[PDB]
């Protein structure tokens, strides 16, 4: 099942990449009642955060991410976004060891390392997940956005364990 | 007010209960990959088996044998310790000022987890007969 | 108030351990069907299946576990359920323990004396059902 | 007051500790008789692990295969686990109501649970050496 | 007012000295328990490194893949059993007093950022583990 | 024991059936205070609520079930009473399968089936319990019919044992 | 070590059987602070209460005992002494077993018998203490005659336990 | 590793003593608040407590241990700290068995004697601490007194696993 294996780590891939970029840039992470500059009906995301209501609807105010060490690196990690982007960027990179790997068919651990791109993405995104939240607790609903997160999040460990799976088959087949 | 069905979740903020989710995928493949990839049976479907056995403190058929295999398996028996100890004195808080302001638990506050049960077991007979269809054509 | 012999019991309904002997009941049979019917295959016969579903409630763990994909969803809903409902014991016991309906004593033998009581009758009934079948074993 | 050495043992009464001690031991040697008389490796000093074990809800090398054996370890694992709960229970109520008249509970009031884990190590090395000057000569 | 939650404050039931005291009893058992296995000459399983796994185990109430099977190792291994029945049952004991009753009655659930510190060090743990096994098969492969 | 455990199988399917007929049927589930119209002593079936002392003893009158979305799931479920009607028509269907047995003993897979009707049947029963005293307590005492049900419950999951039973035993004699 | 063994079995035998006859005569079991007839510090048993110290000191009398089927029920059995005895009795007949057994070696089932009874004579012993000490919870001290019975329970097992070896000894040998 | 592990034992056995030595003279177990003579921050070792700040600053005095039998015998083992110094004293006989084990090639035992010693001295020390710390608190920070203390511990640990390792090899070697 190798063509499908192949099939299945690419579209995942991409669904991976998609979904996460699309997470990291939307701004429905939280619907929450602040100000877009009396509170109303807000929808932030990582960066603006937006007005559902009224008359400033569809108006868009930088979060100001800031207003005690470990508060303030919560605070500065949030603020970043160091690790939603970090997952991006190893997804964008496994994507690209996923391409490159029928181009180069001599090396096998290119798809490996594909496999443990995703991996770490999967991680990354947890990171970021748990500070997101925890920072906004220093009503509300989650978004669209915040959803895309993580289905990028279980895509990308699905698409790690199938890379793994081809890495060992070919050293399972090609050894014996 | 009446319990709902799945009050039994509620000593936990559904924040925790769906990072532990995560975090019990996030393990399962981590002890996957690093005995696969190590000098010296963890396949994806044990791993899981391993890491759910392990946060709910039940049995292991088996155990990691490398070191990489054990740092993974500490921290989440770590984690599990503190995560289940939580749970248990969280929902002592709740029923101690409830009795503050027979007390006993009656069916209708733990009525989801027995739906939860039967459900699953349902499922369980439902695979199978699946896998036993497929295993016959 | 005497504690009364069975009081270890009072922290859940009596409701809720009459299905938890249901639900044993049902959890036992059902991982010994998935278990077996698959012809595949055919070590959880039915009293291996009640011995394994009694170590898990019991979080006393098990000889063997279930290996199929069946057995591991029957065996996994039924460790949630053992989690969440001897949790629901202890905090419920430590619920009337702290505030009675103010300082708070030892428990004493009689806020326990029926489980030694189920426990020493237990041991004779095991040595009776000992002897009745050395007898017809060796017959 | 500055706590006890041996306070971790409060919750419990006297009595019970030490008819946990008779019942184990009963426990122990009904689980001896009834493995070497009965059709169908559970001799004296593996029945009294396999009990231990089961207090400590630490689980086992060996479980039991016969009716009777697996009657025994039944009752004594509901006899278990009922206890366990009790003492757990019980000391939330004593921490609680304390807490009502240093959050942290300090080395002092679980410092009995240290002298008596550096005895047994003691005891332990102790009898190793024993037992090997006796294989010895 | 309420403090708000460190990350960390999973530790808060019990003081640093029971911590730290913790951690080197497991260490003294561990050694304990592979020197009371091994010098033993009539059978030299319990190397230091499975010593140190079966007495994690133990205390995380998580089991064994090995028992000891001497009387040296049994009383080594029912000690530390009893240890980790009054010590965990202490852990959750205190934490349900302090969720209880607060000394700067609703009573909330528990959010992520009361176990925020727990995540951490299991992420942390994850990568730590994965760094281990390149640096082993890097290793293992010249 | 293969003609006794035919015989055990057939007896217990029509004693399982015949207990949960009886207790769906009859009107001895509850014992509790209320009126069948002060309010006296009375007994309470699904559908039925009877006063046992008083002017209008004897007097039966239809439960109201509808005097939330899960409060309203629950009062239709126990409205309906599909779970113990489920119970009662899949053992019926378990019955017929051991009847037929006895003729086509070509095919084995029928008795099989009868085991899994009777394990599905004790199912469908314990959520019909649940069920009912989940809405019921939404003092008193439990009838006979309730405790019908309970034995109809454990009979069914005996039967069943058995049923799986034969079969195996069917499947491994082939083999030799 | 059969001889060892035997010498082992018929001391602790006898230790284990005076211990408990000792213990069931004399009246040491509890200090506490009744009347022999003021309270005074006294010195109860199974049987009767005597008086420690001032005018009446050495004055016993009957404990009432009797003076709810659970409580009912209790307050019979400990008033009898029914598992105390019972305990006495069982430890009497295992004497008589292991002493039959030198007499009488063609059959092998009297020692094992001689053990069965030291065994269930500790699990009398057991629930004869639990029912005491309920009975009395229904500031105090335990006296000697109380350890005495404690002592017995101990040695009666170890007798059993060295009973049931000599016989599973004496079957493997024979049978190989 | 051979050379490479007798090297070890001797550095680590000497390390250990050294710092196990060092922490108990030194003065700077504890910083907490109190007289050397208002009370000022001072510091405090196992004999002598002395003030770091003020007019008094430099001066030191002796502990008064002395100033509920259980209270009394903590007292006096804390007074004593017997537990520290026999923790010095083994680590000096292991010190001494491993200098000597070069010696008497022929005699493996002294070896192994190191170790033993070595891990002995870990628990002692760990009792050291116990008592130490539960005898304290019966504001305040821990020193590098007490941490040398702590590293003692750990150093004598390693270097018992690595003895007895010398040992087990030994042993093997001379099988094969
Ligand atoms: C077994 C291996 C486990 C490995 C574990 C690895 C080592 C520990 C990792 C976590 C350290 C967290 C930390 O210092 O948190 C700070 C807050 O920090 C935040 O609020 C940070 C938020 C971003 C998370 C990354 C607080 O730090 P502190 O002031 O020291 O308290
Ligand atoms: C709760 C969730 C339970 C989820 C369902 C559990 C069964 C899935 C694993 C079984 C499986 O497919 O293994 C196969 C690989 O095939 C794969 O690659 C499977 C895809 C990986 C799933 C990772 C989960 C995230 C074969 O490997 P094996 O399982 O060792 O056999
Ligand atoms: C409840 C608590 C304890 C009771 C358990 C004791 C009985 C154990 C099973 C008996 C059994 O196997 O007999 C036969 C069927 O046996 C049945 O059909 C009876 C089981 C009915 C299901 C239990 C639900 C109701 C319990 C109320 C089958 O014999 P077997 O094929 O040999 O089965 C394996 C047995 N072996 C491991 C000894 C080989
Ligand atoms: C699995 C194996 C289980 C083995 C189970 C074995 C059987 C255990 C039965 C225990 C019954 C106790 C009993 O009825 O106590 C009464 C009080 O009773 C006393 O106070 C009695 C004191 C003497 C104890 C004997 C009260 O009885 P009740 O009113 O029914 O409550
Ligand atoms: C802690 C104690 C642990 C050691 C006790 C078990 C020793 C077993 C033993 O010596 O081996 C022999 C029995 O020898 C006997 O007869 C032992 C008799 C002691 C029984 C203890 C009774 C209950 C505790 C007071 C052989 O029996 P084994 O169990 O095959 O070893
Ligand atoms: C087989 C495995 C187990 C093997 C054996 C394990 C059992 C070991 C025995 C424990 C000794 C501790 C001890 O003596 O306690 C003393 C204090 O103790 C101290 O203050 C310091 C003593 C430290 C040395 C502990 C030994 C290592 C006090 O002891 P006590 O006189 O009983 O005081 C009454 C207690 N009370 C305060 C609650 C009222
Ligand atoms: C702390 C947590 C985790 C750390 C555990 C990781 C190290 C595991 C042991 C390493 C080891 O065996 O190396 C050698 C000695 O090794 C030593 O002497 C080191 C052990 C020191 C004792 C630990 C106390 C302080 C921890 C601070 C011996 O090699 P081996 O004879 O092969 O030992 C069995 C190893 N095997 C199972 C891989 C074969
Ligand atoms: C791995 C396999 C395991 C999988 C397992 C999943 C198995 C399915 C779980 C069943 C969920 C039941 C349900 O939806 O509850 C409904 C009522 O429910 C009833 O009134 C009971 C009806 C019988 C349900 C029996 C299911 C089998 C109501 O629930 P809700 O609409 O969600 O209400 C919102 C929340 N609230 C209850 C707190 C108010
Ligand atoms: C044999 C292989 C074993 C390897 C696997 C073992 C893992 C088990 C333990 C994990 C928790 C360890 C980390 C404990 C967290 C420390 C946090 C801390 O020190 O916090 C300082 C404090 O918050 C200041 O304010
Ligand atoms: C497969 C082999 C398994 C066999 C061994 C399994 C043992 C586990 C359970 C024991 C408790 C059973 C007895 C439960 C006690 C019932 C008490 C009761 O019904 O009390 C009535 C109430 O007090 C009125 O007021
Ligand atoms: C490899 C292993 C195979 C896996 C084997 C499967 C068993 C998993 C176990 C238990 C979790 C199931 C219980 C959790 C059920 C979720 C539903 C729930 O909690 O409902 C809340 C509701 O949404 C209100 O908001
Ligand atoms: C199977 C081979 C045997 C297994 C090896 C045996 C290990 C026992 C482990 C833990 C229990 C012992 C610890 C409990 C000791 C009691 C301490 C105590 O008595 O202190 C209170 C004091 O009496 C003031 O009142
Ligand atoms: C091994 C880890 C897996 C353990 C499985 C535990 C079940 C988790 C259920 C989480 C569902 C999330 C819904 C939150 C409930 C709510 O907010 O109403
Ligand atoms: C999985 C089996 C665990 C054992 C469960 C114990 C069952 C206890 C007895 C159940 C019957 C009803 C008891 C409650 C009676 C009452 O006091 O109201
Ligand atoms: C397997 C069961 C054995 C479990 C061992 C637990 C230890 C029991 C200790 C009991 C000692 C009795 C002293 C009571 C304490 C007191 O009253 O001060
Ligand atoms: C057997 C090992 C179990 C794991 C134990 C975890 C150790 C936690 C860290 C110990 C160091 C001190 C931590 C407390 C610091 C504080 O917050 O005061």
């Amino acid at each position: 099942d190798r063509g499908i294996q192949m099939l299945i780590t690419t579209v995942g891939a991409f669904a991976a990449f998609s979904l996460m970029t699309i997470a990291v840039g939307t701004d429905y992470w939280l619907y929450s009642r602040g100000v877009c500059r009396e509170e109303v009906m807000t929808h932030s995301g990582l960066w603006r955060t937006c007005c559902l209501e009224g008359a400033f609807r569809g108006v868009c105010k930088k979060i100001d991410h800031f207003p005690d060490t470990a508060e303030y690196l919560l605070r500065a990690v949030r603020a970043s976004s160091v690790f939603p982007i970090l997952s991006v960027t190893l997804l964008f990179f496994g994507g690209l060891c996923v391409a490159a790997s029928e181009f180069h068919r001599s090396r096998h651990s290119v798809i490996l390392s594909a496999g443990i791109f995703f991996v770490s993405a999967g991680l990354s995104n947890i990171i970021g997940i748990i500070v997101y939240i925890s920072a906004n607790a220093g009503s509300y609903s989650y978004g669209w956005s915040f959803y895309f997160g993580a289905f990028s999040f279980i895509i990308a460990e699905i698409v790690g364990v199938v890379a793994v799976h081809i890495y060992i088959e070919k050293h399972q087949q090609l050894r014996a | 007010s009446k319990p709902g069905v799945f009050s039994f979740l509620d000593p936990l903020a559904y924040e925790i209960w769906m990072c532990i989710v995560f975090a019990y995928i996030g393990v399962s493949v981590v002890l996957f990959l690093v005995s696969r990839f190590s000098p010296y049976e963890f396949g994806i479907f044990n791993s899981l088996w391993f890491s759910l056995g392990a946060f709910m403190q039940q049995g292991c058929d088996i155990s990691p044998r490398s070191l990489s295999g054990r740092i993974v398996g500490g921290v989440w028996w770590f984690f599990t310790l503190i995560i289940i100890s939580s749970y248990t004195a969280n929902l002592a808080a709740f029923l101690t000022v409830e009795r503050m302001v027979t007390s006993a638990l009656s069916l209708s506050n733990v009525a989801g987890v027995f739906y939860i049960l039967i459900g699953g077991l349902g499922l369980a007979m439902l695979v199978a007969l699946i896998e036993f269809c497929y295993k016959s054509r």
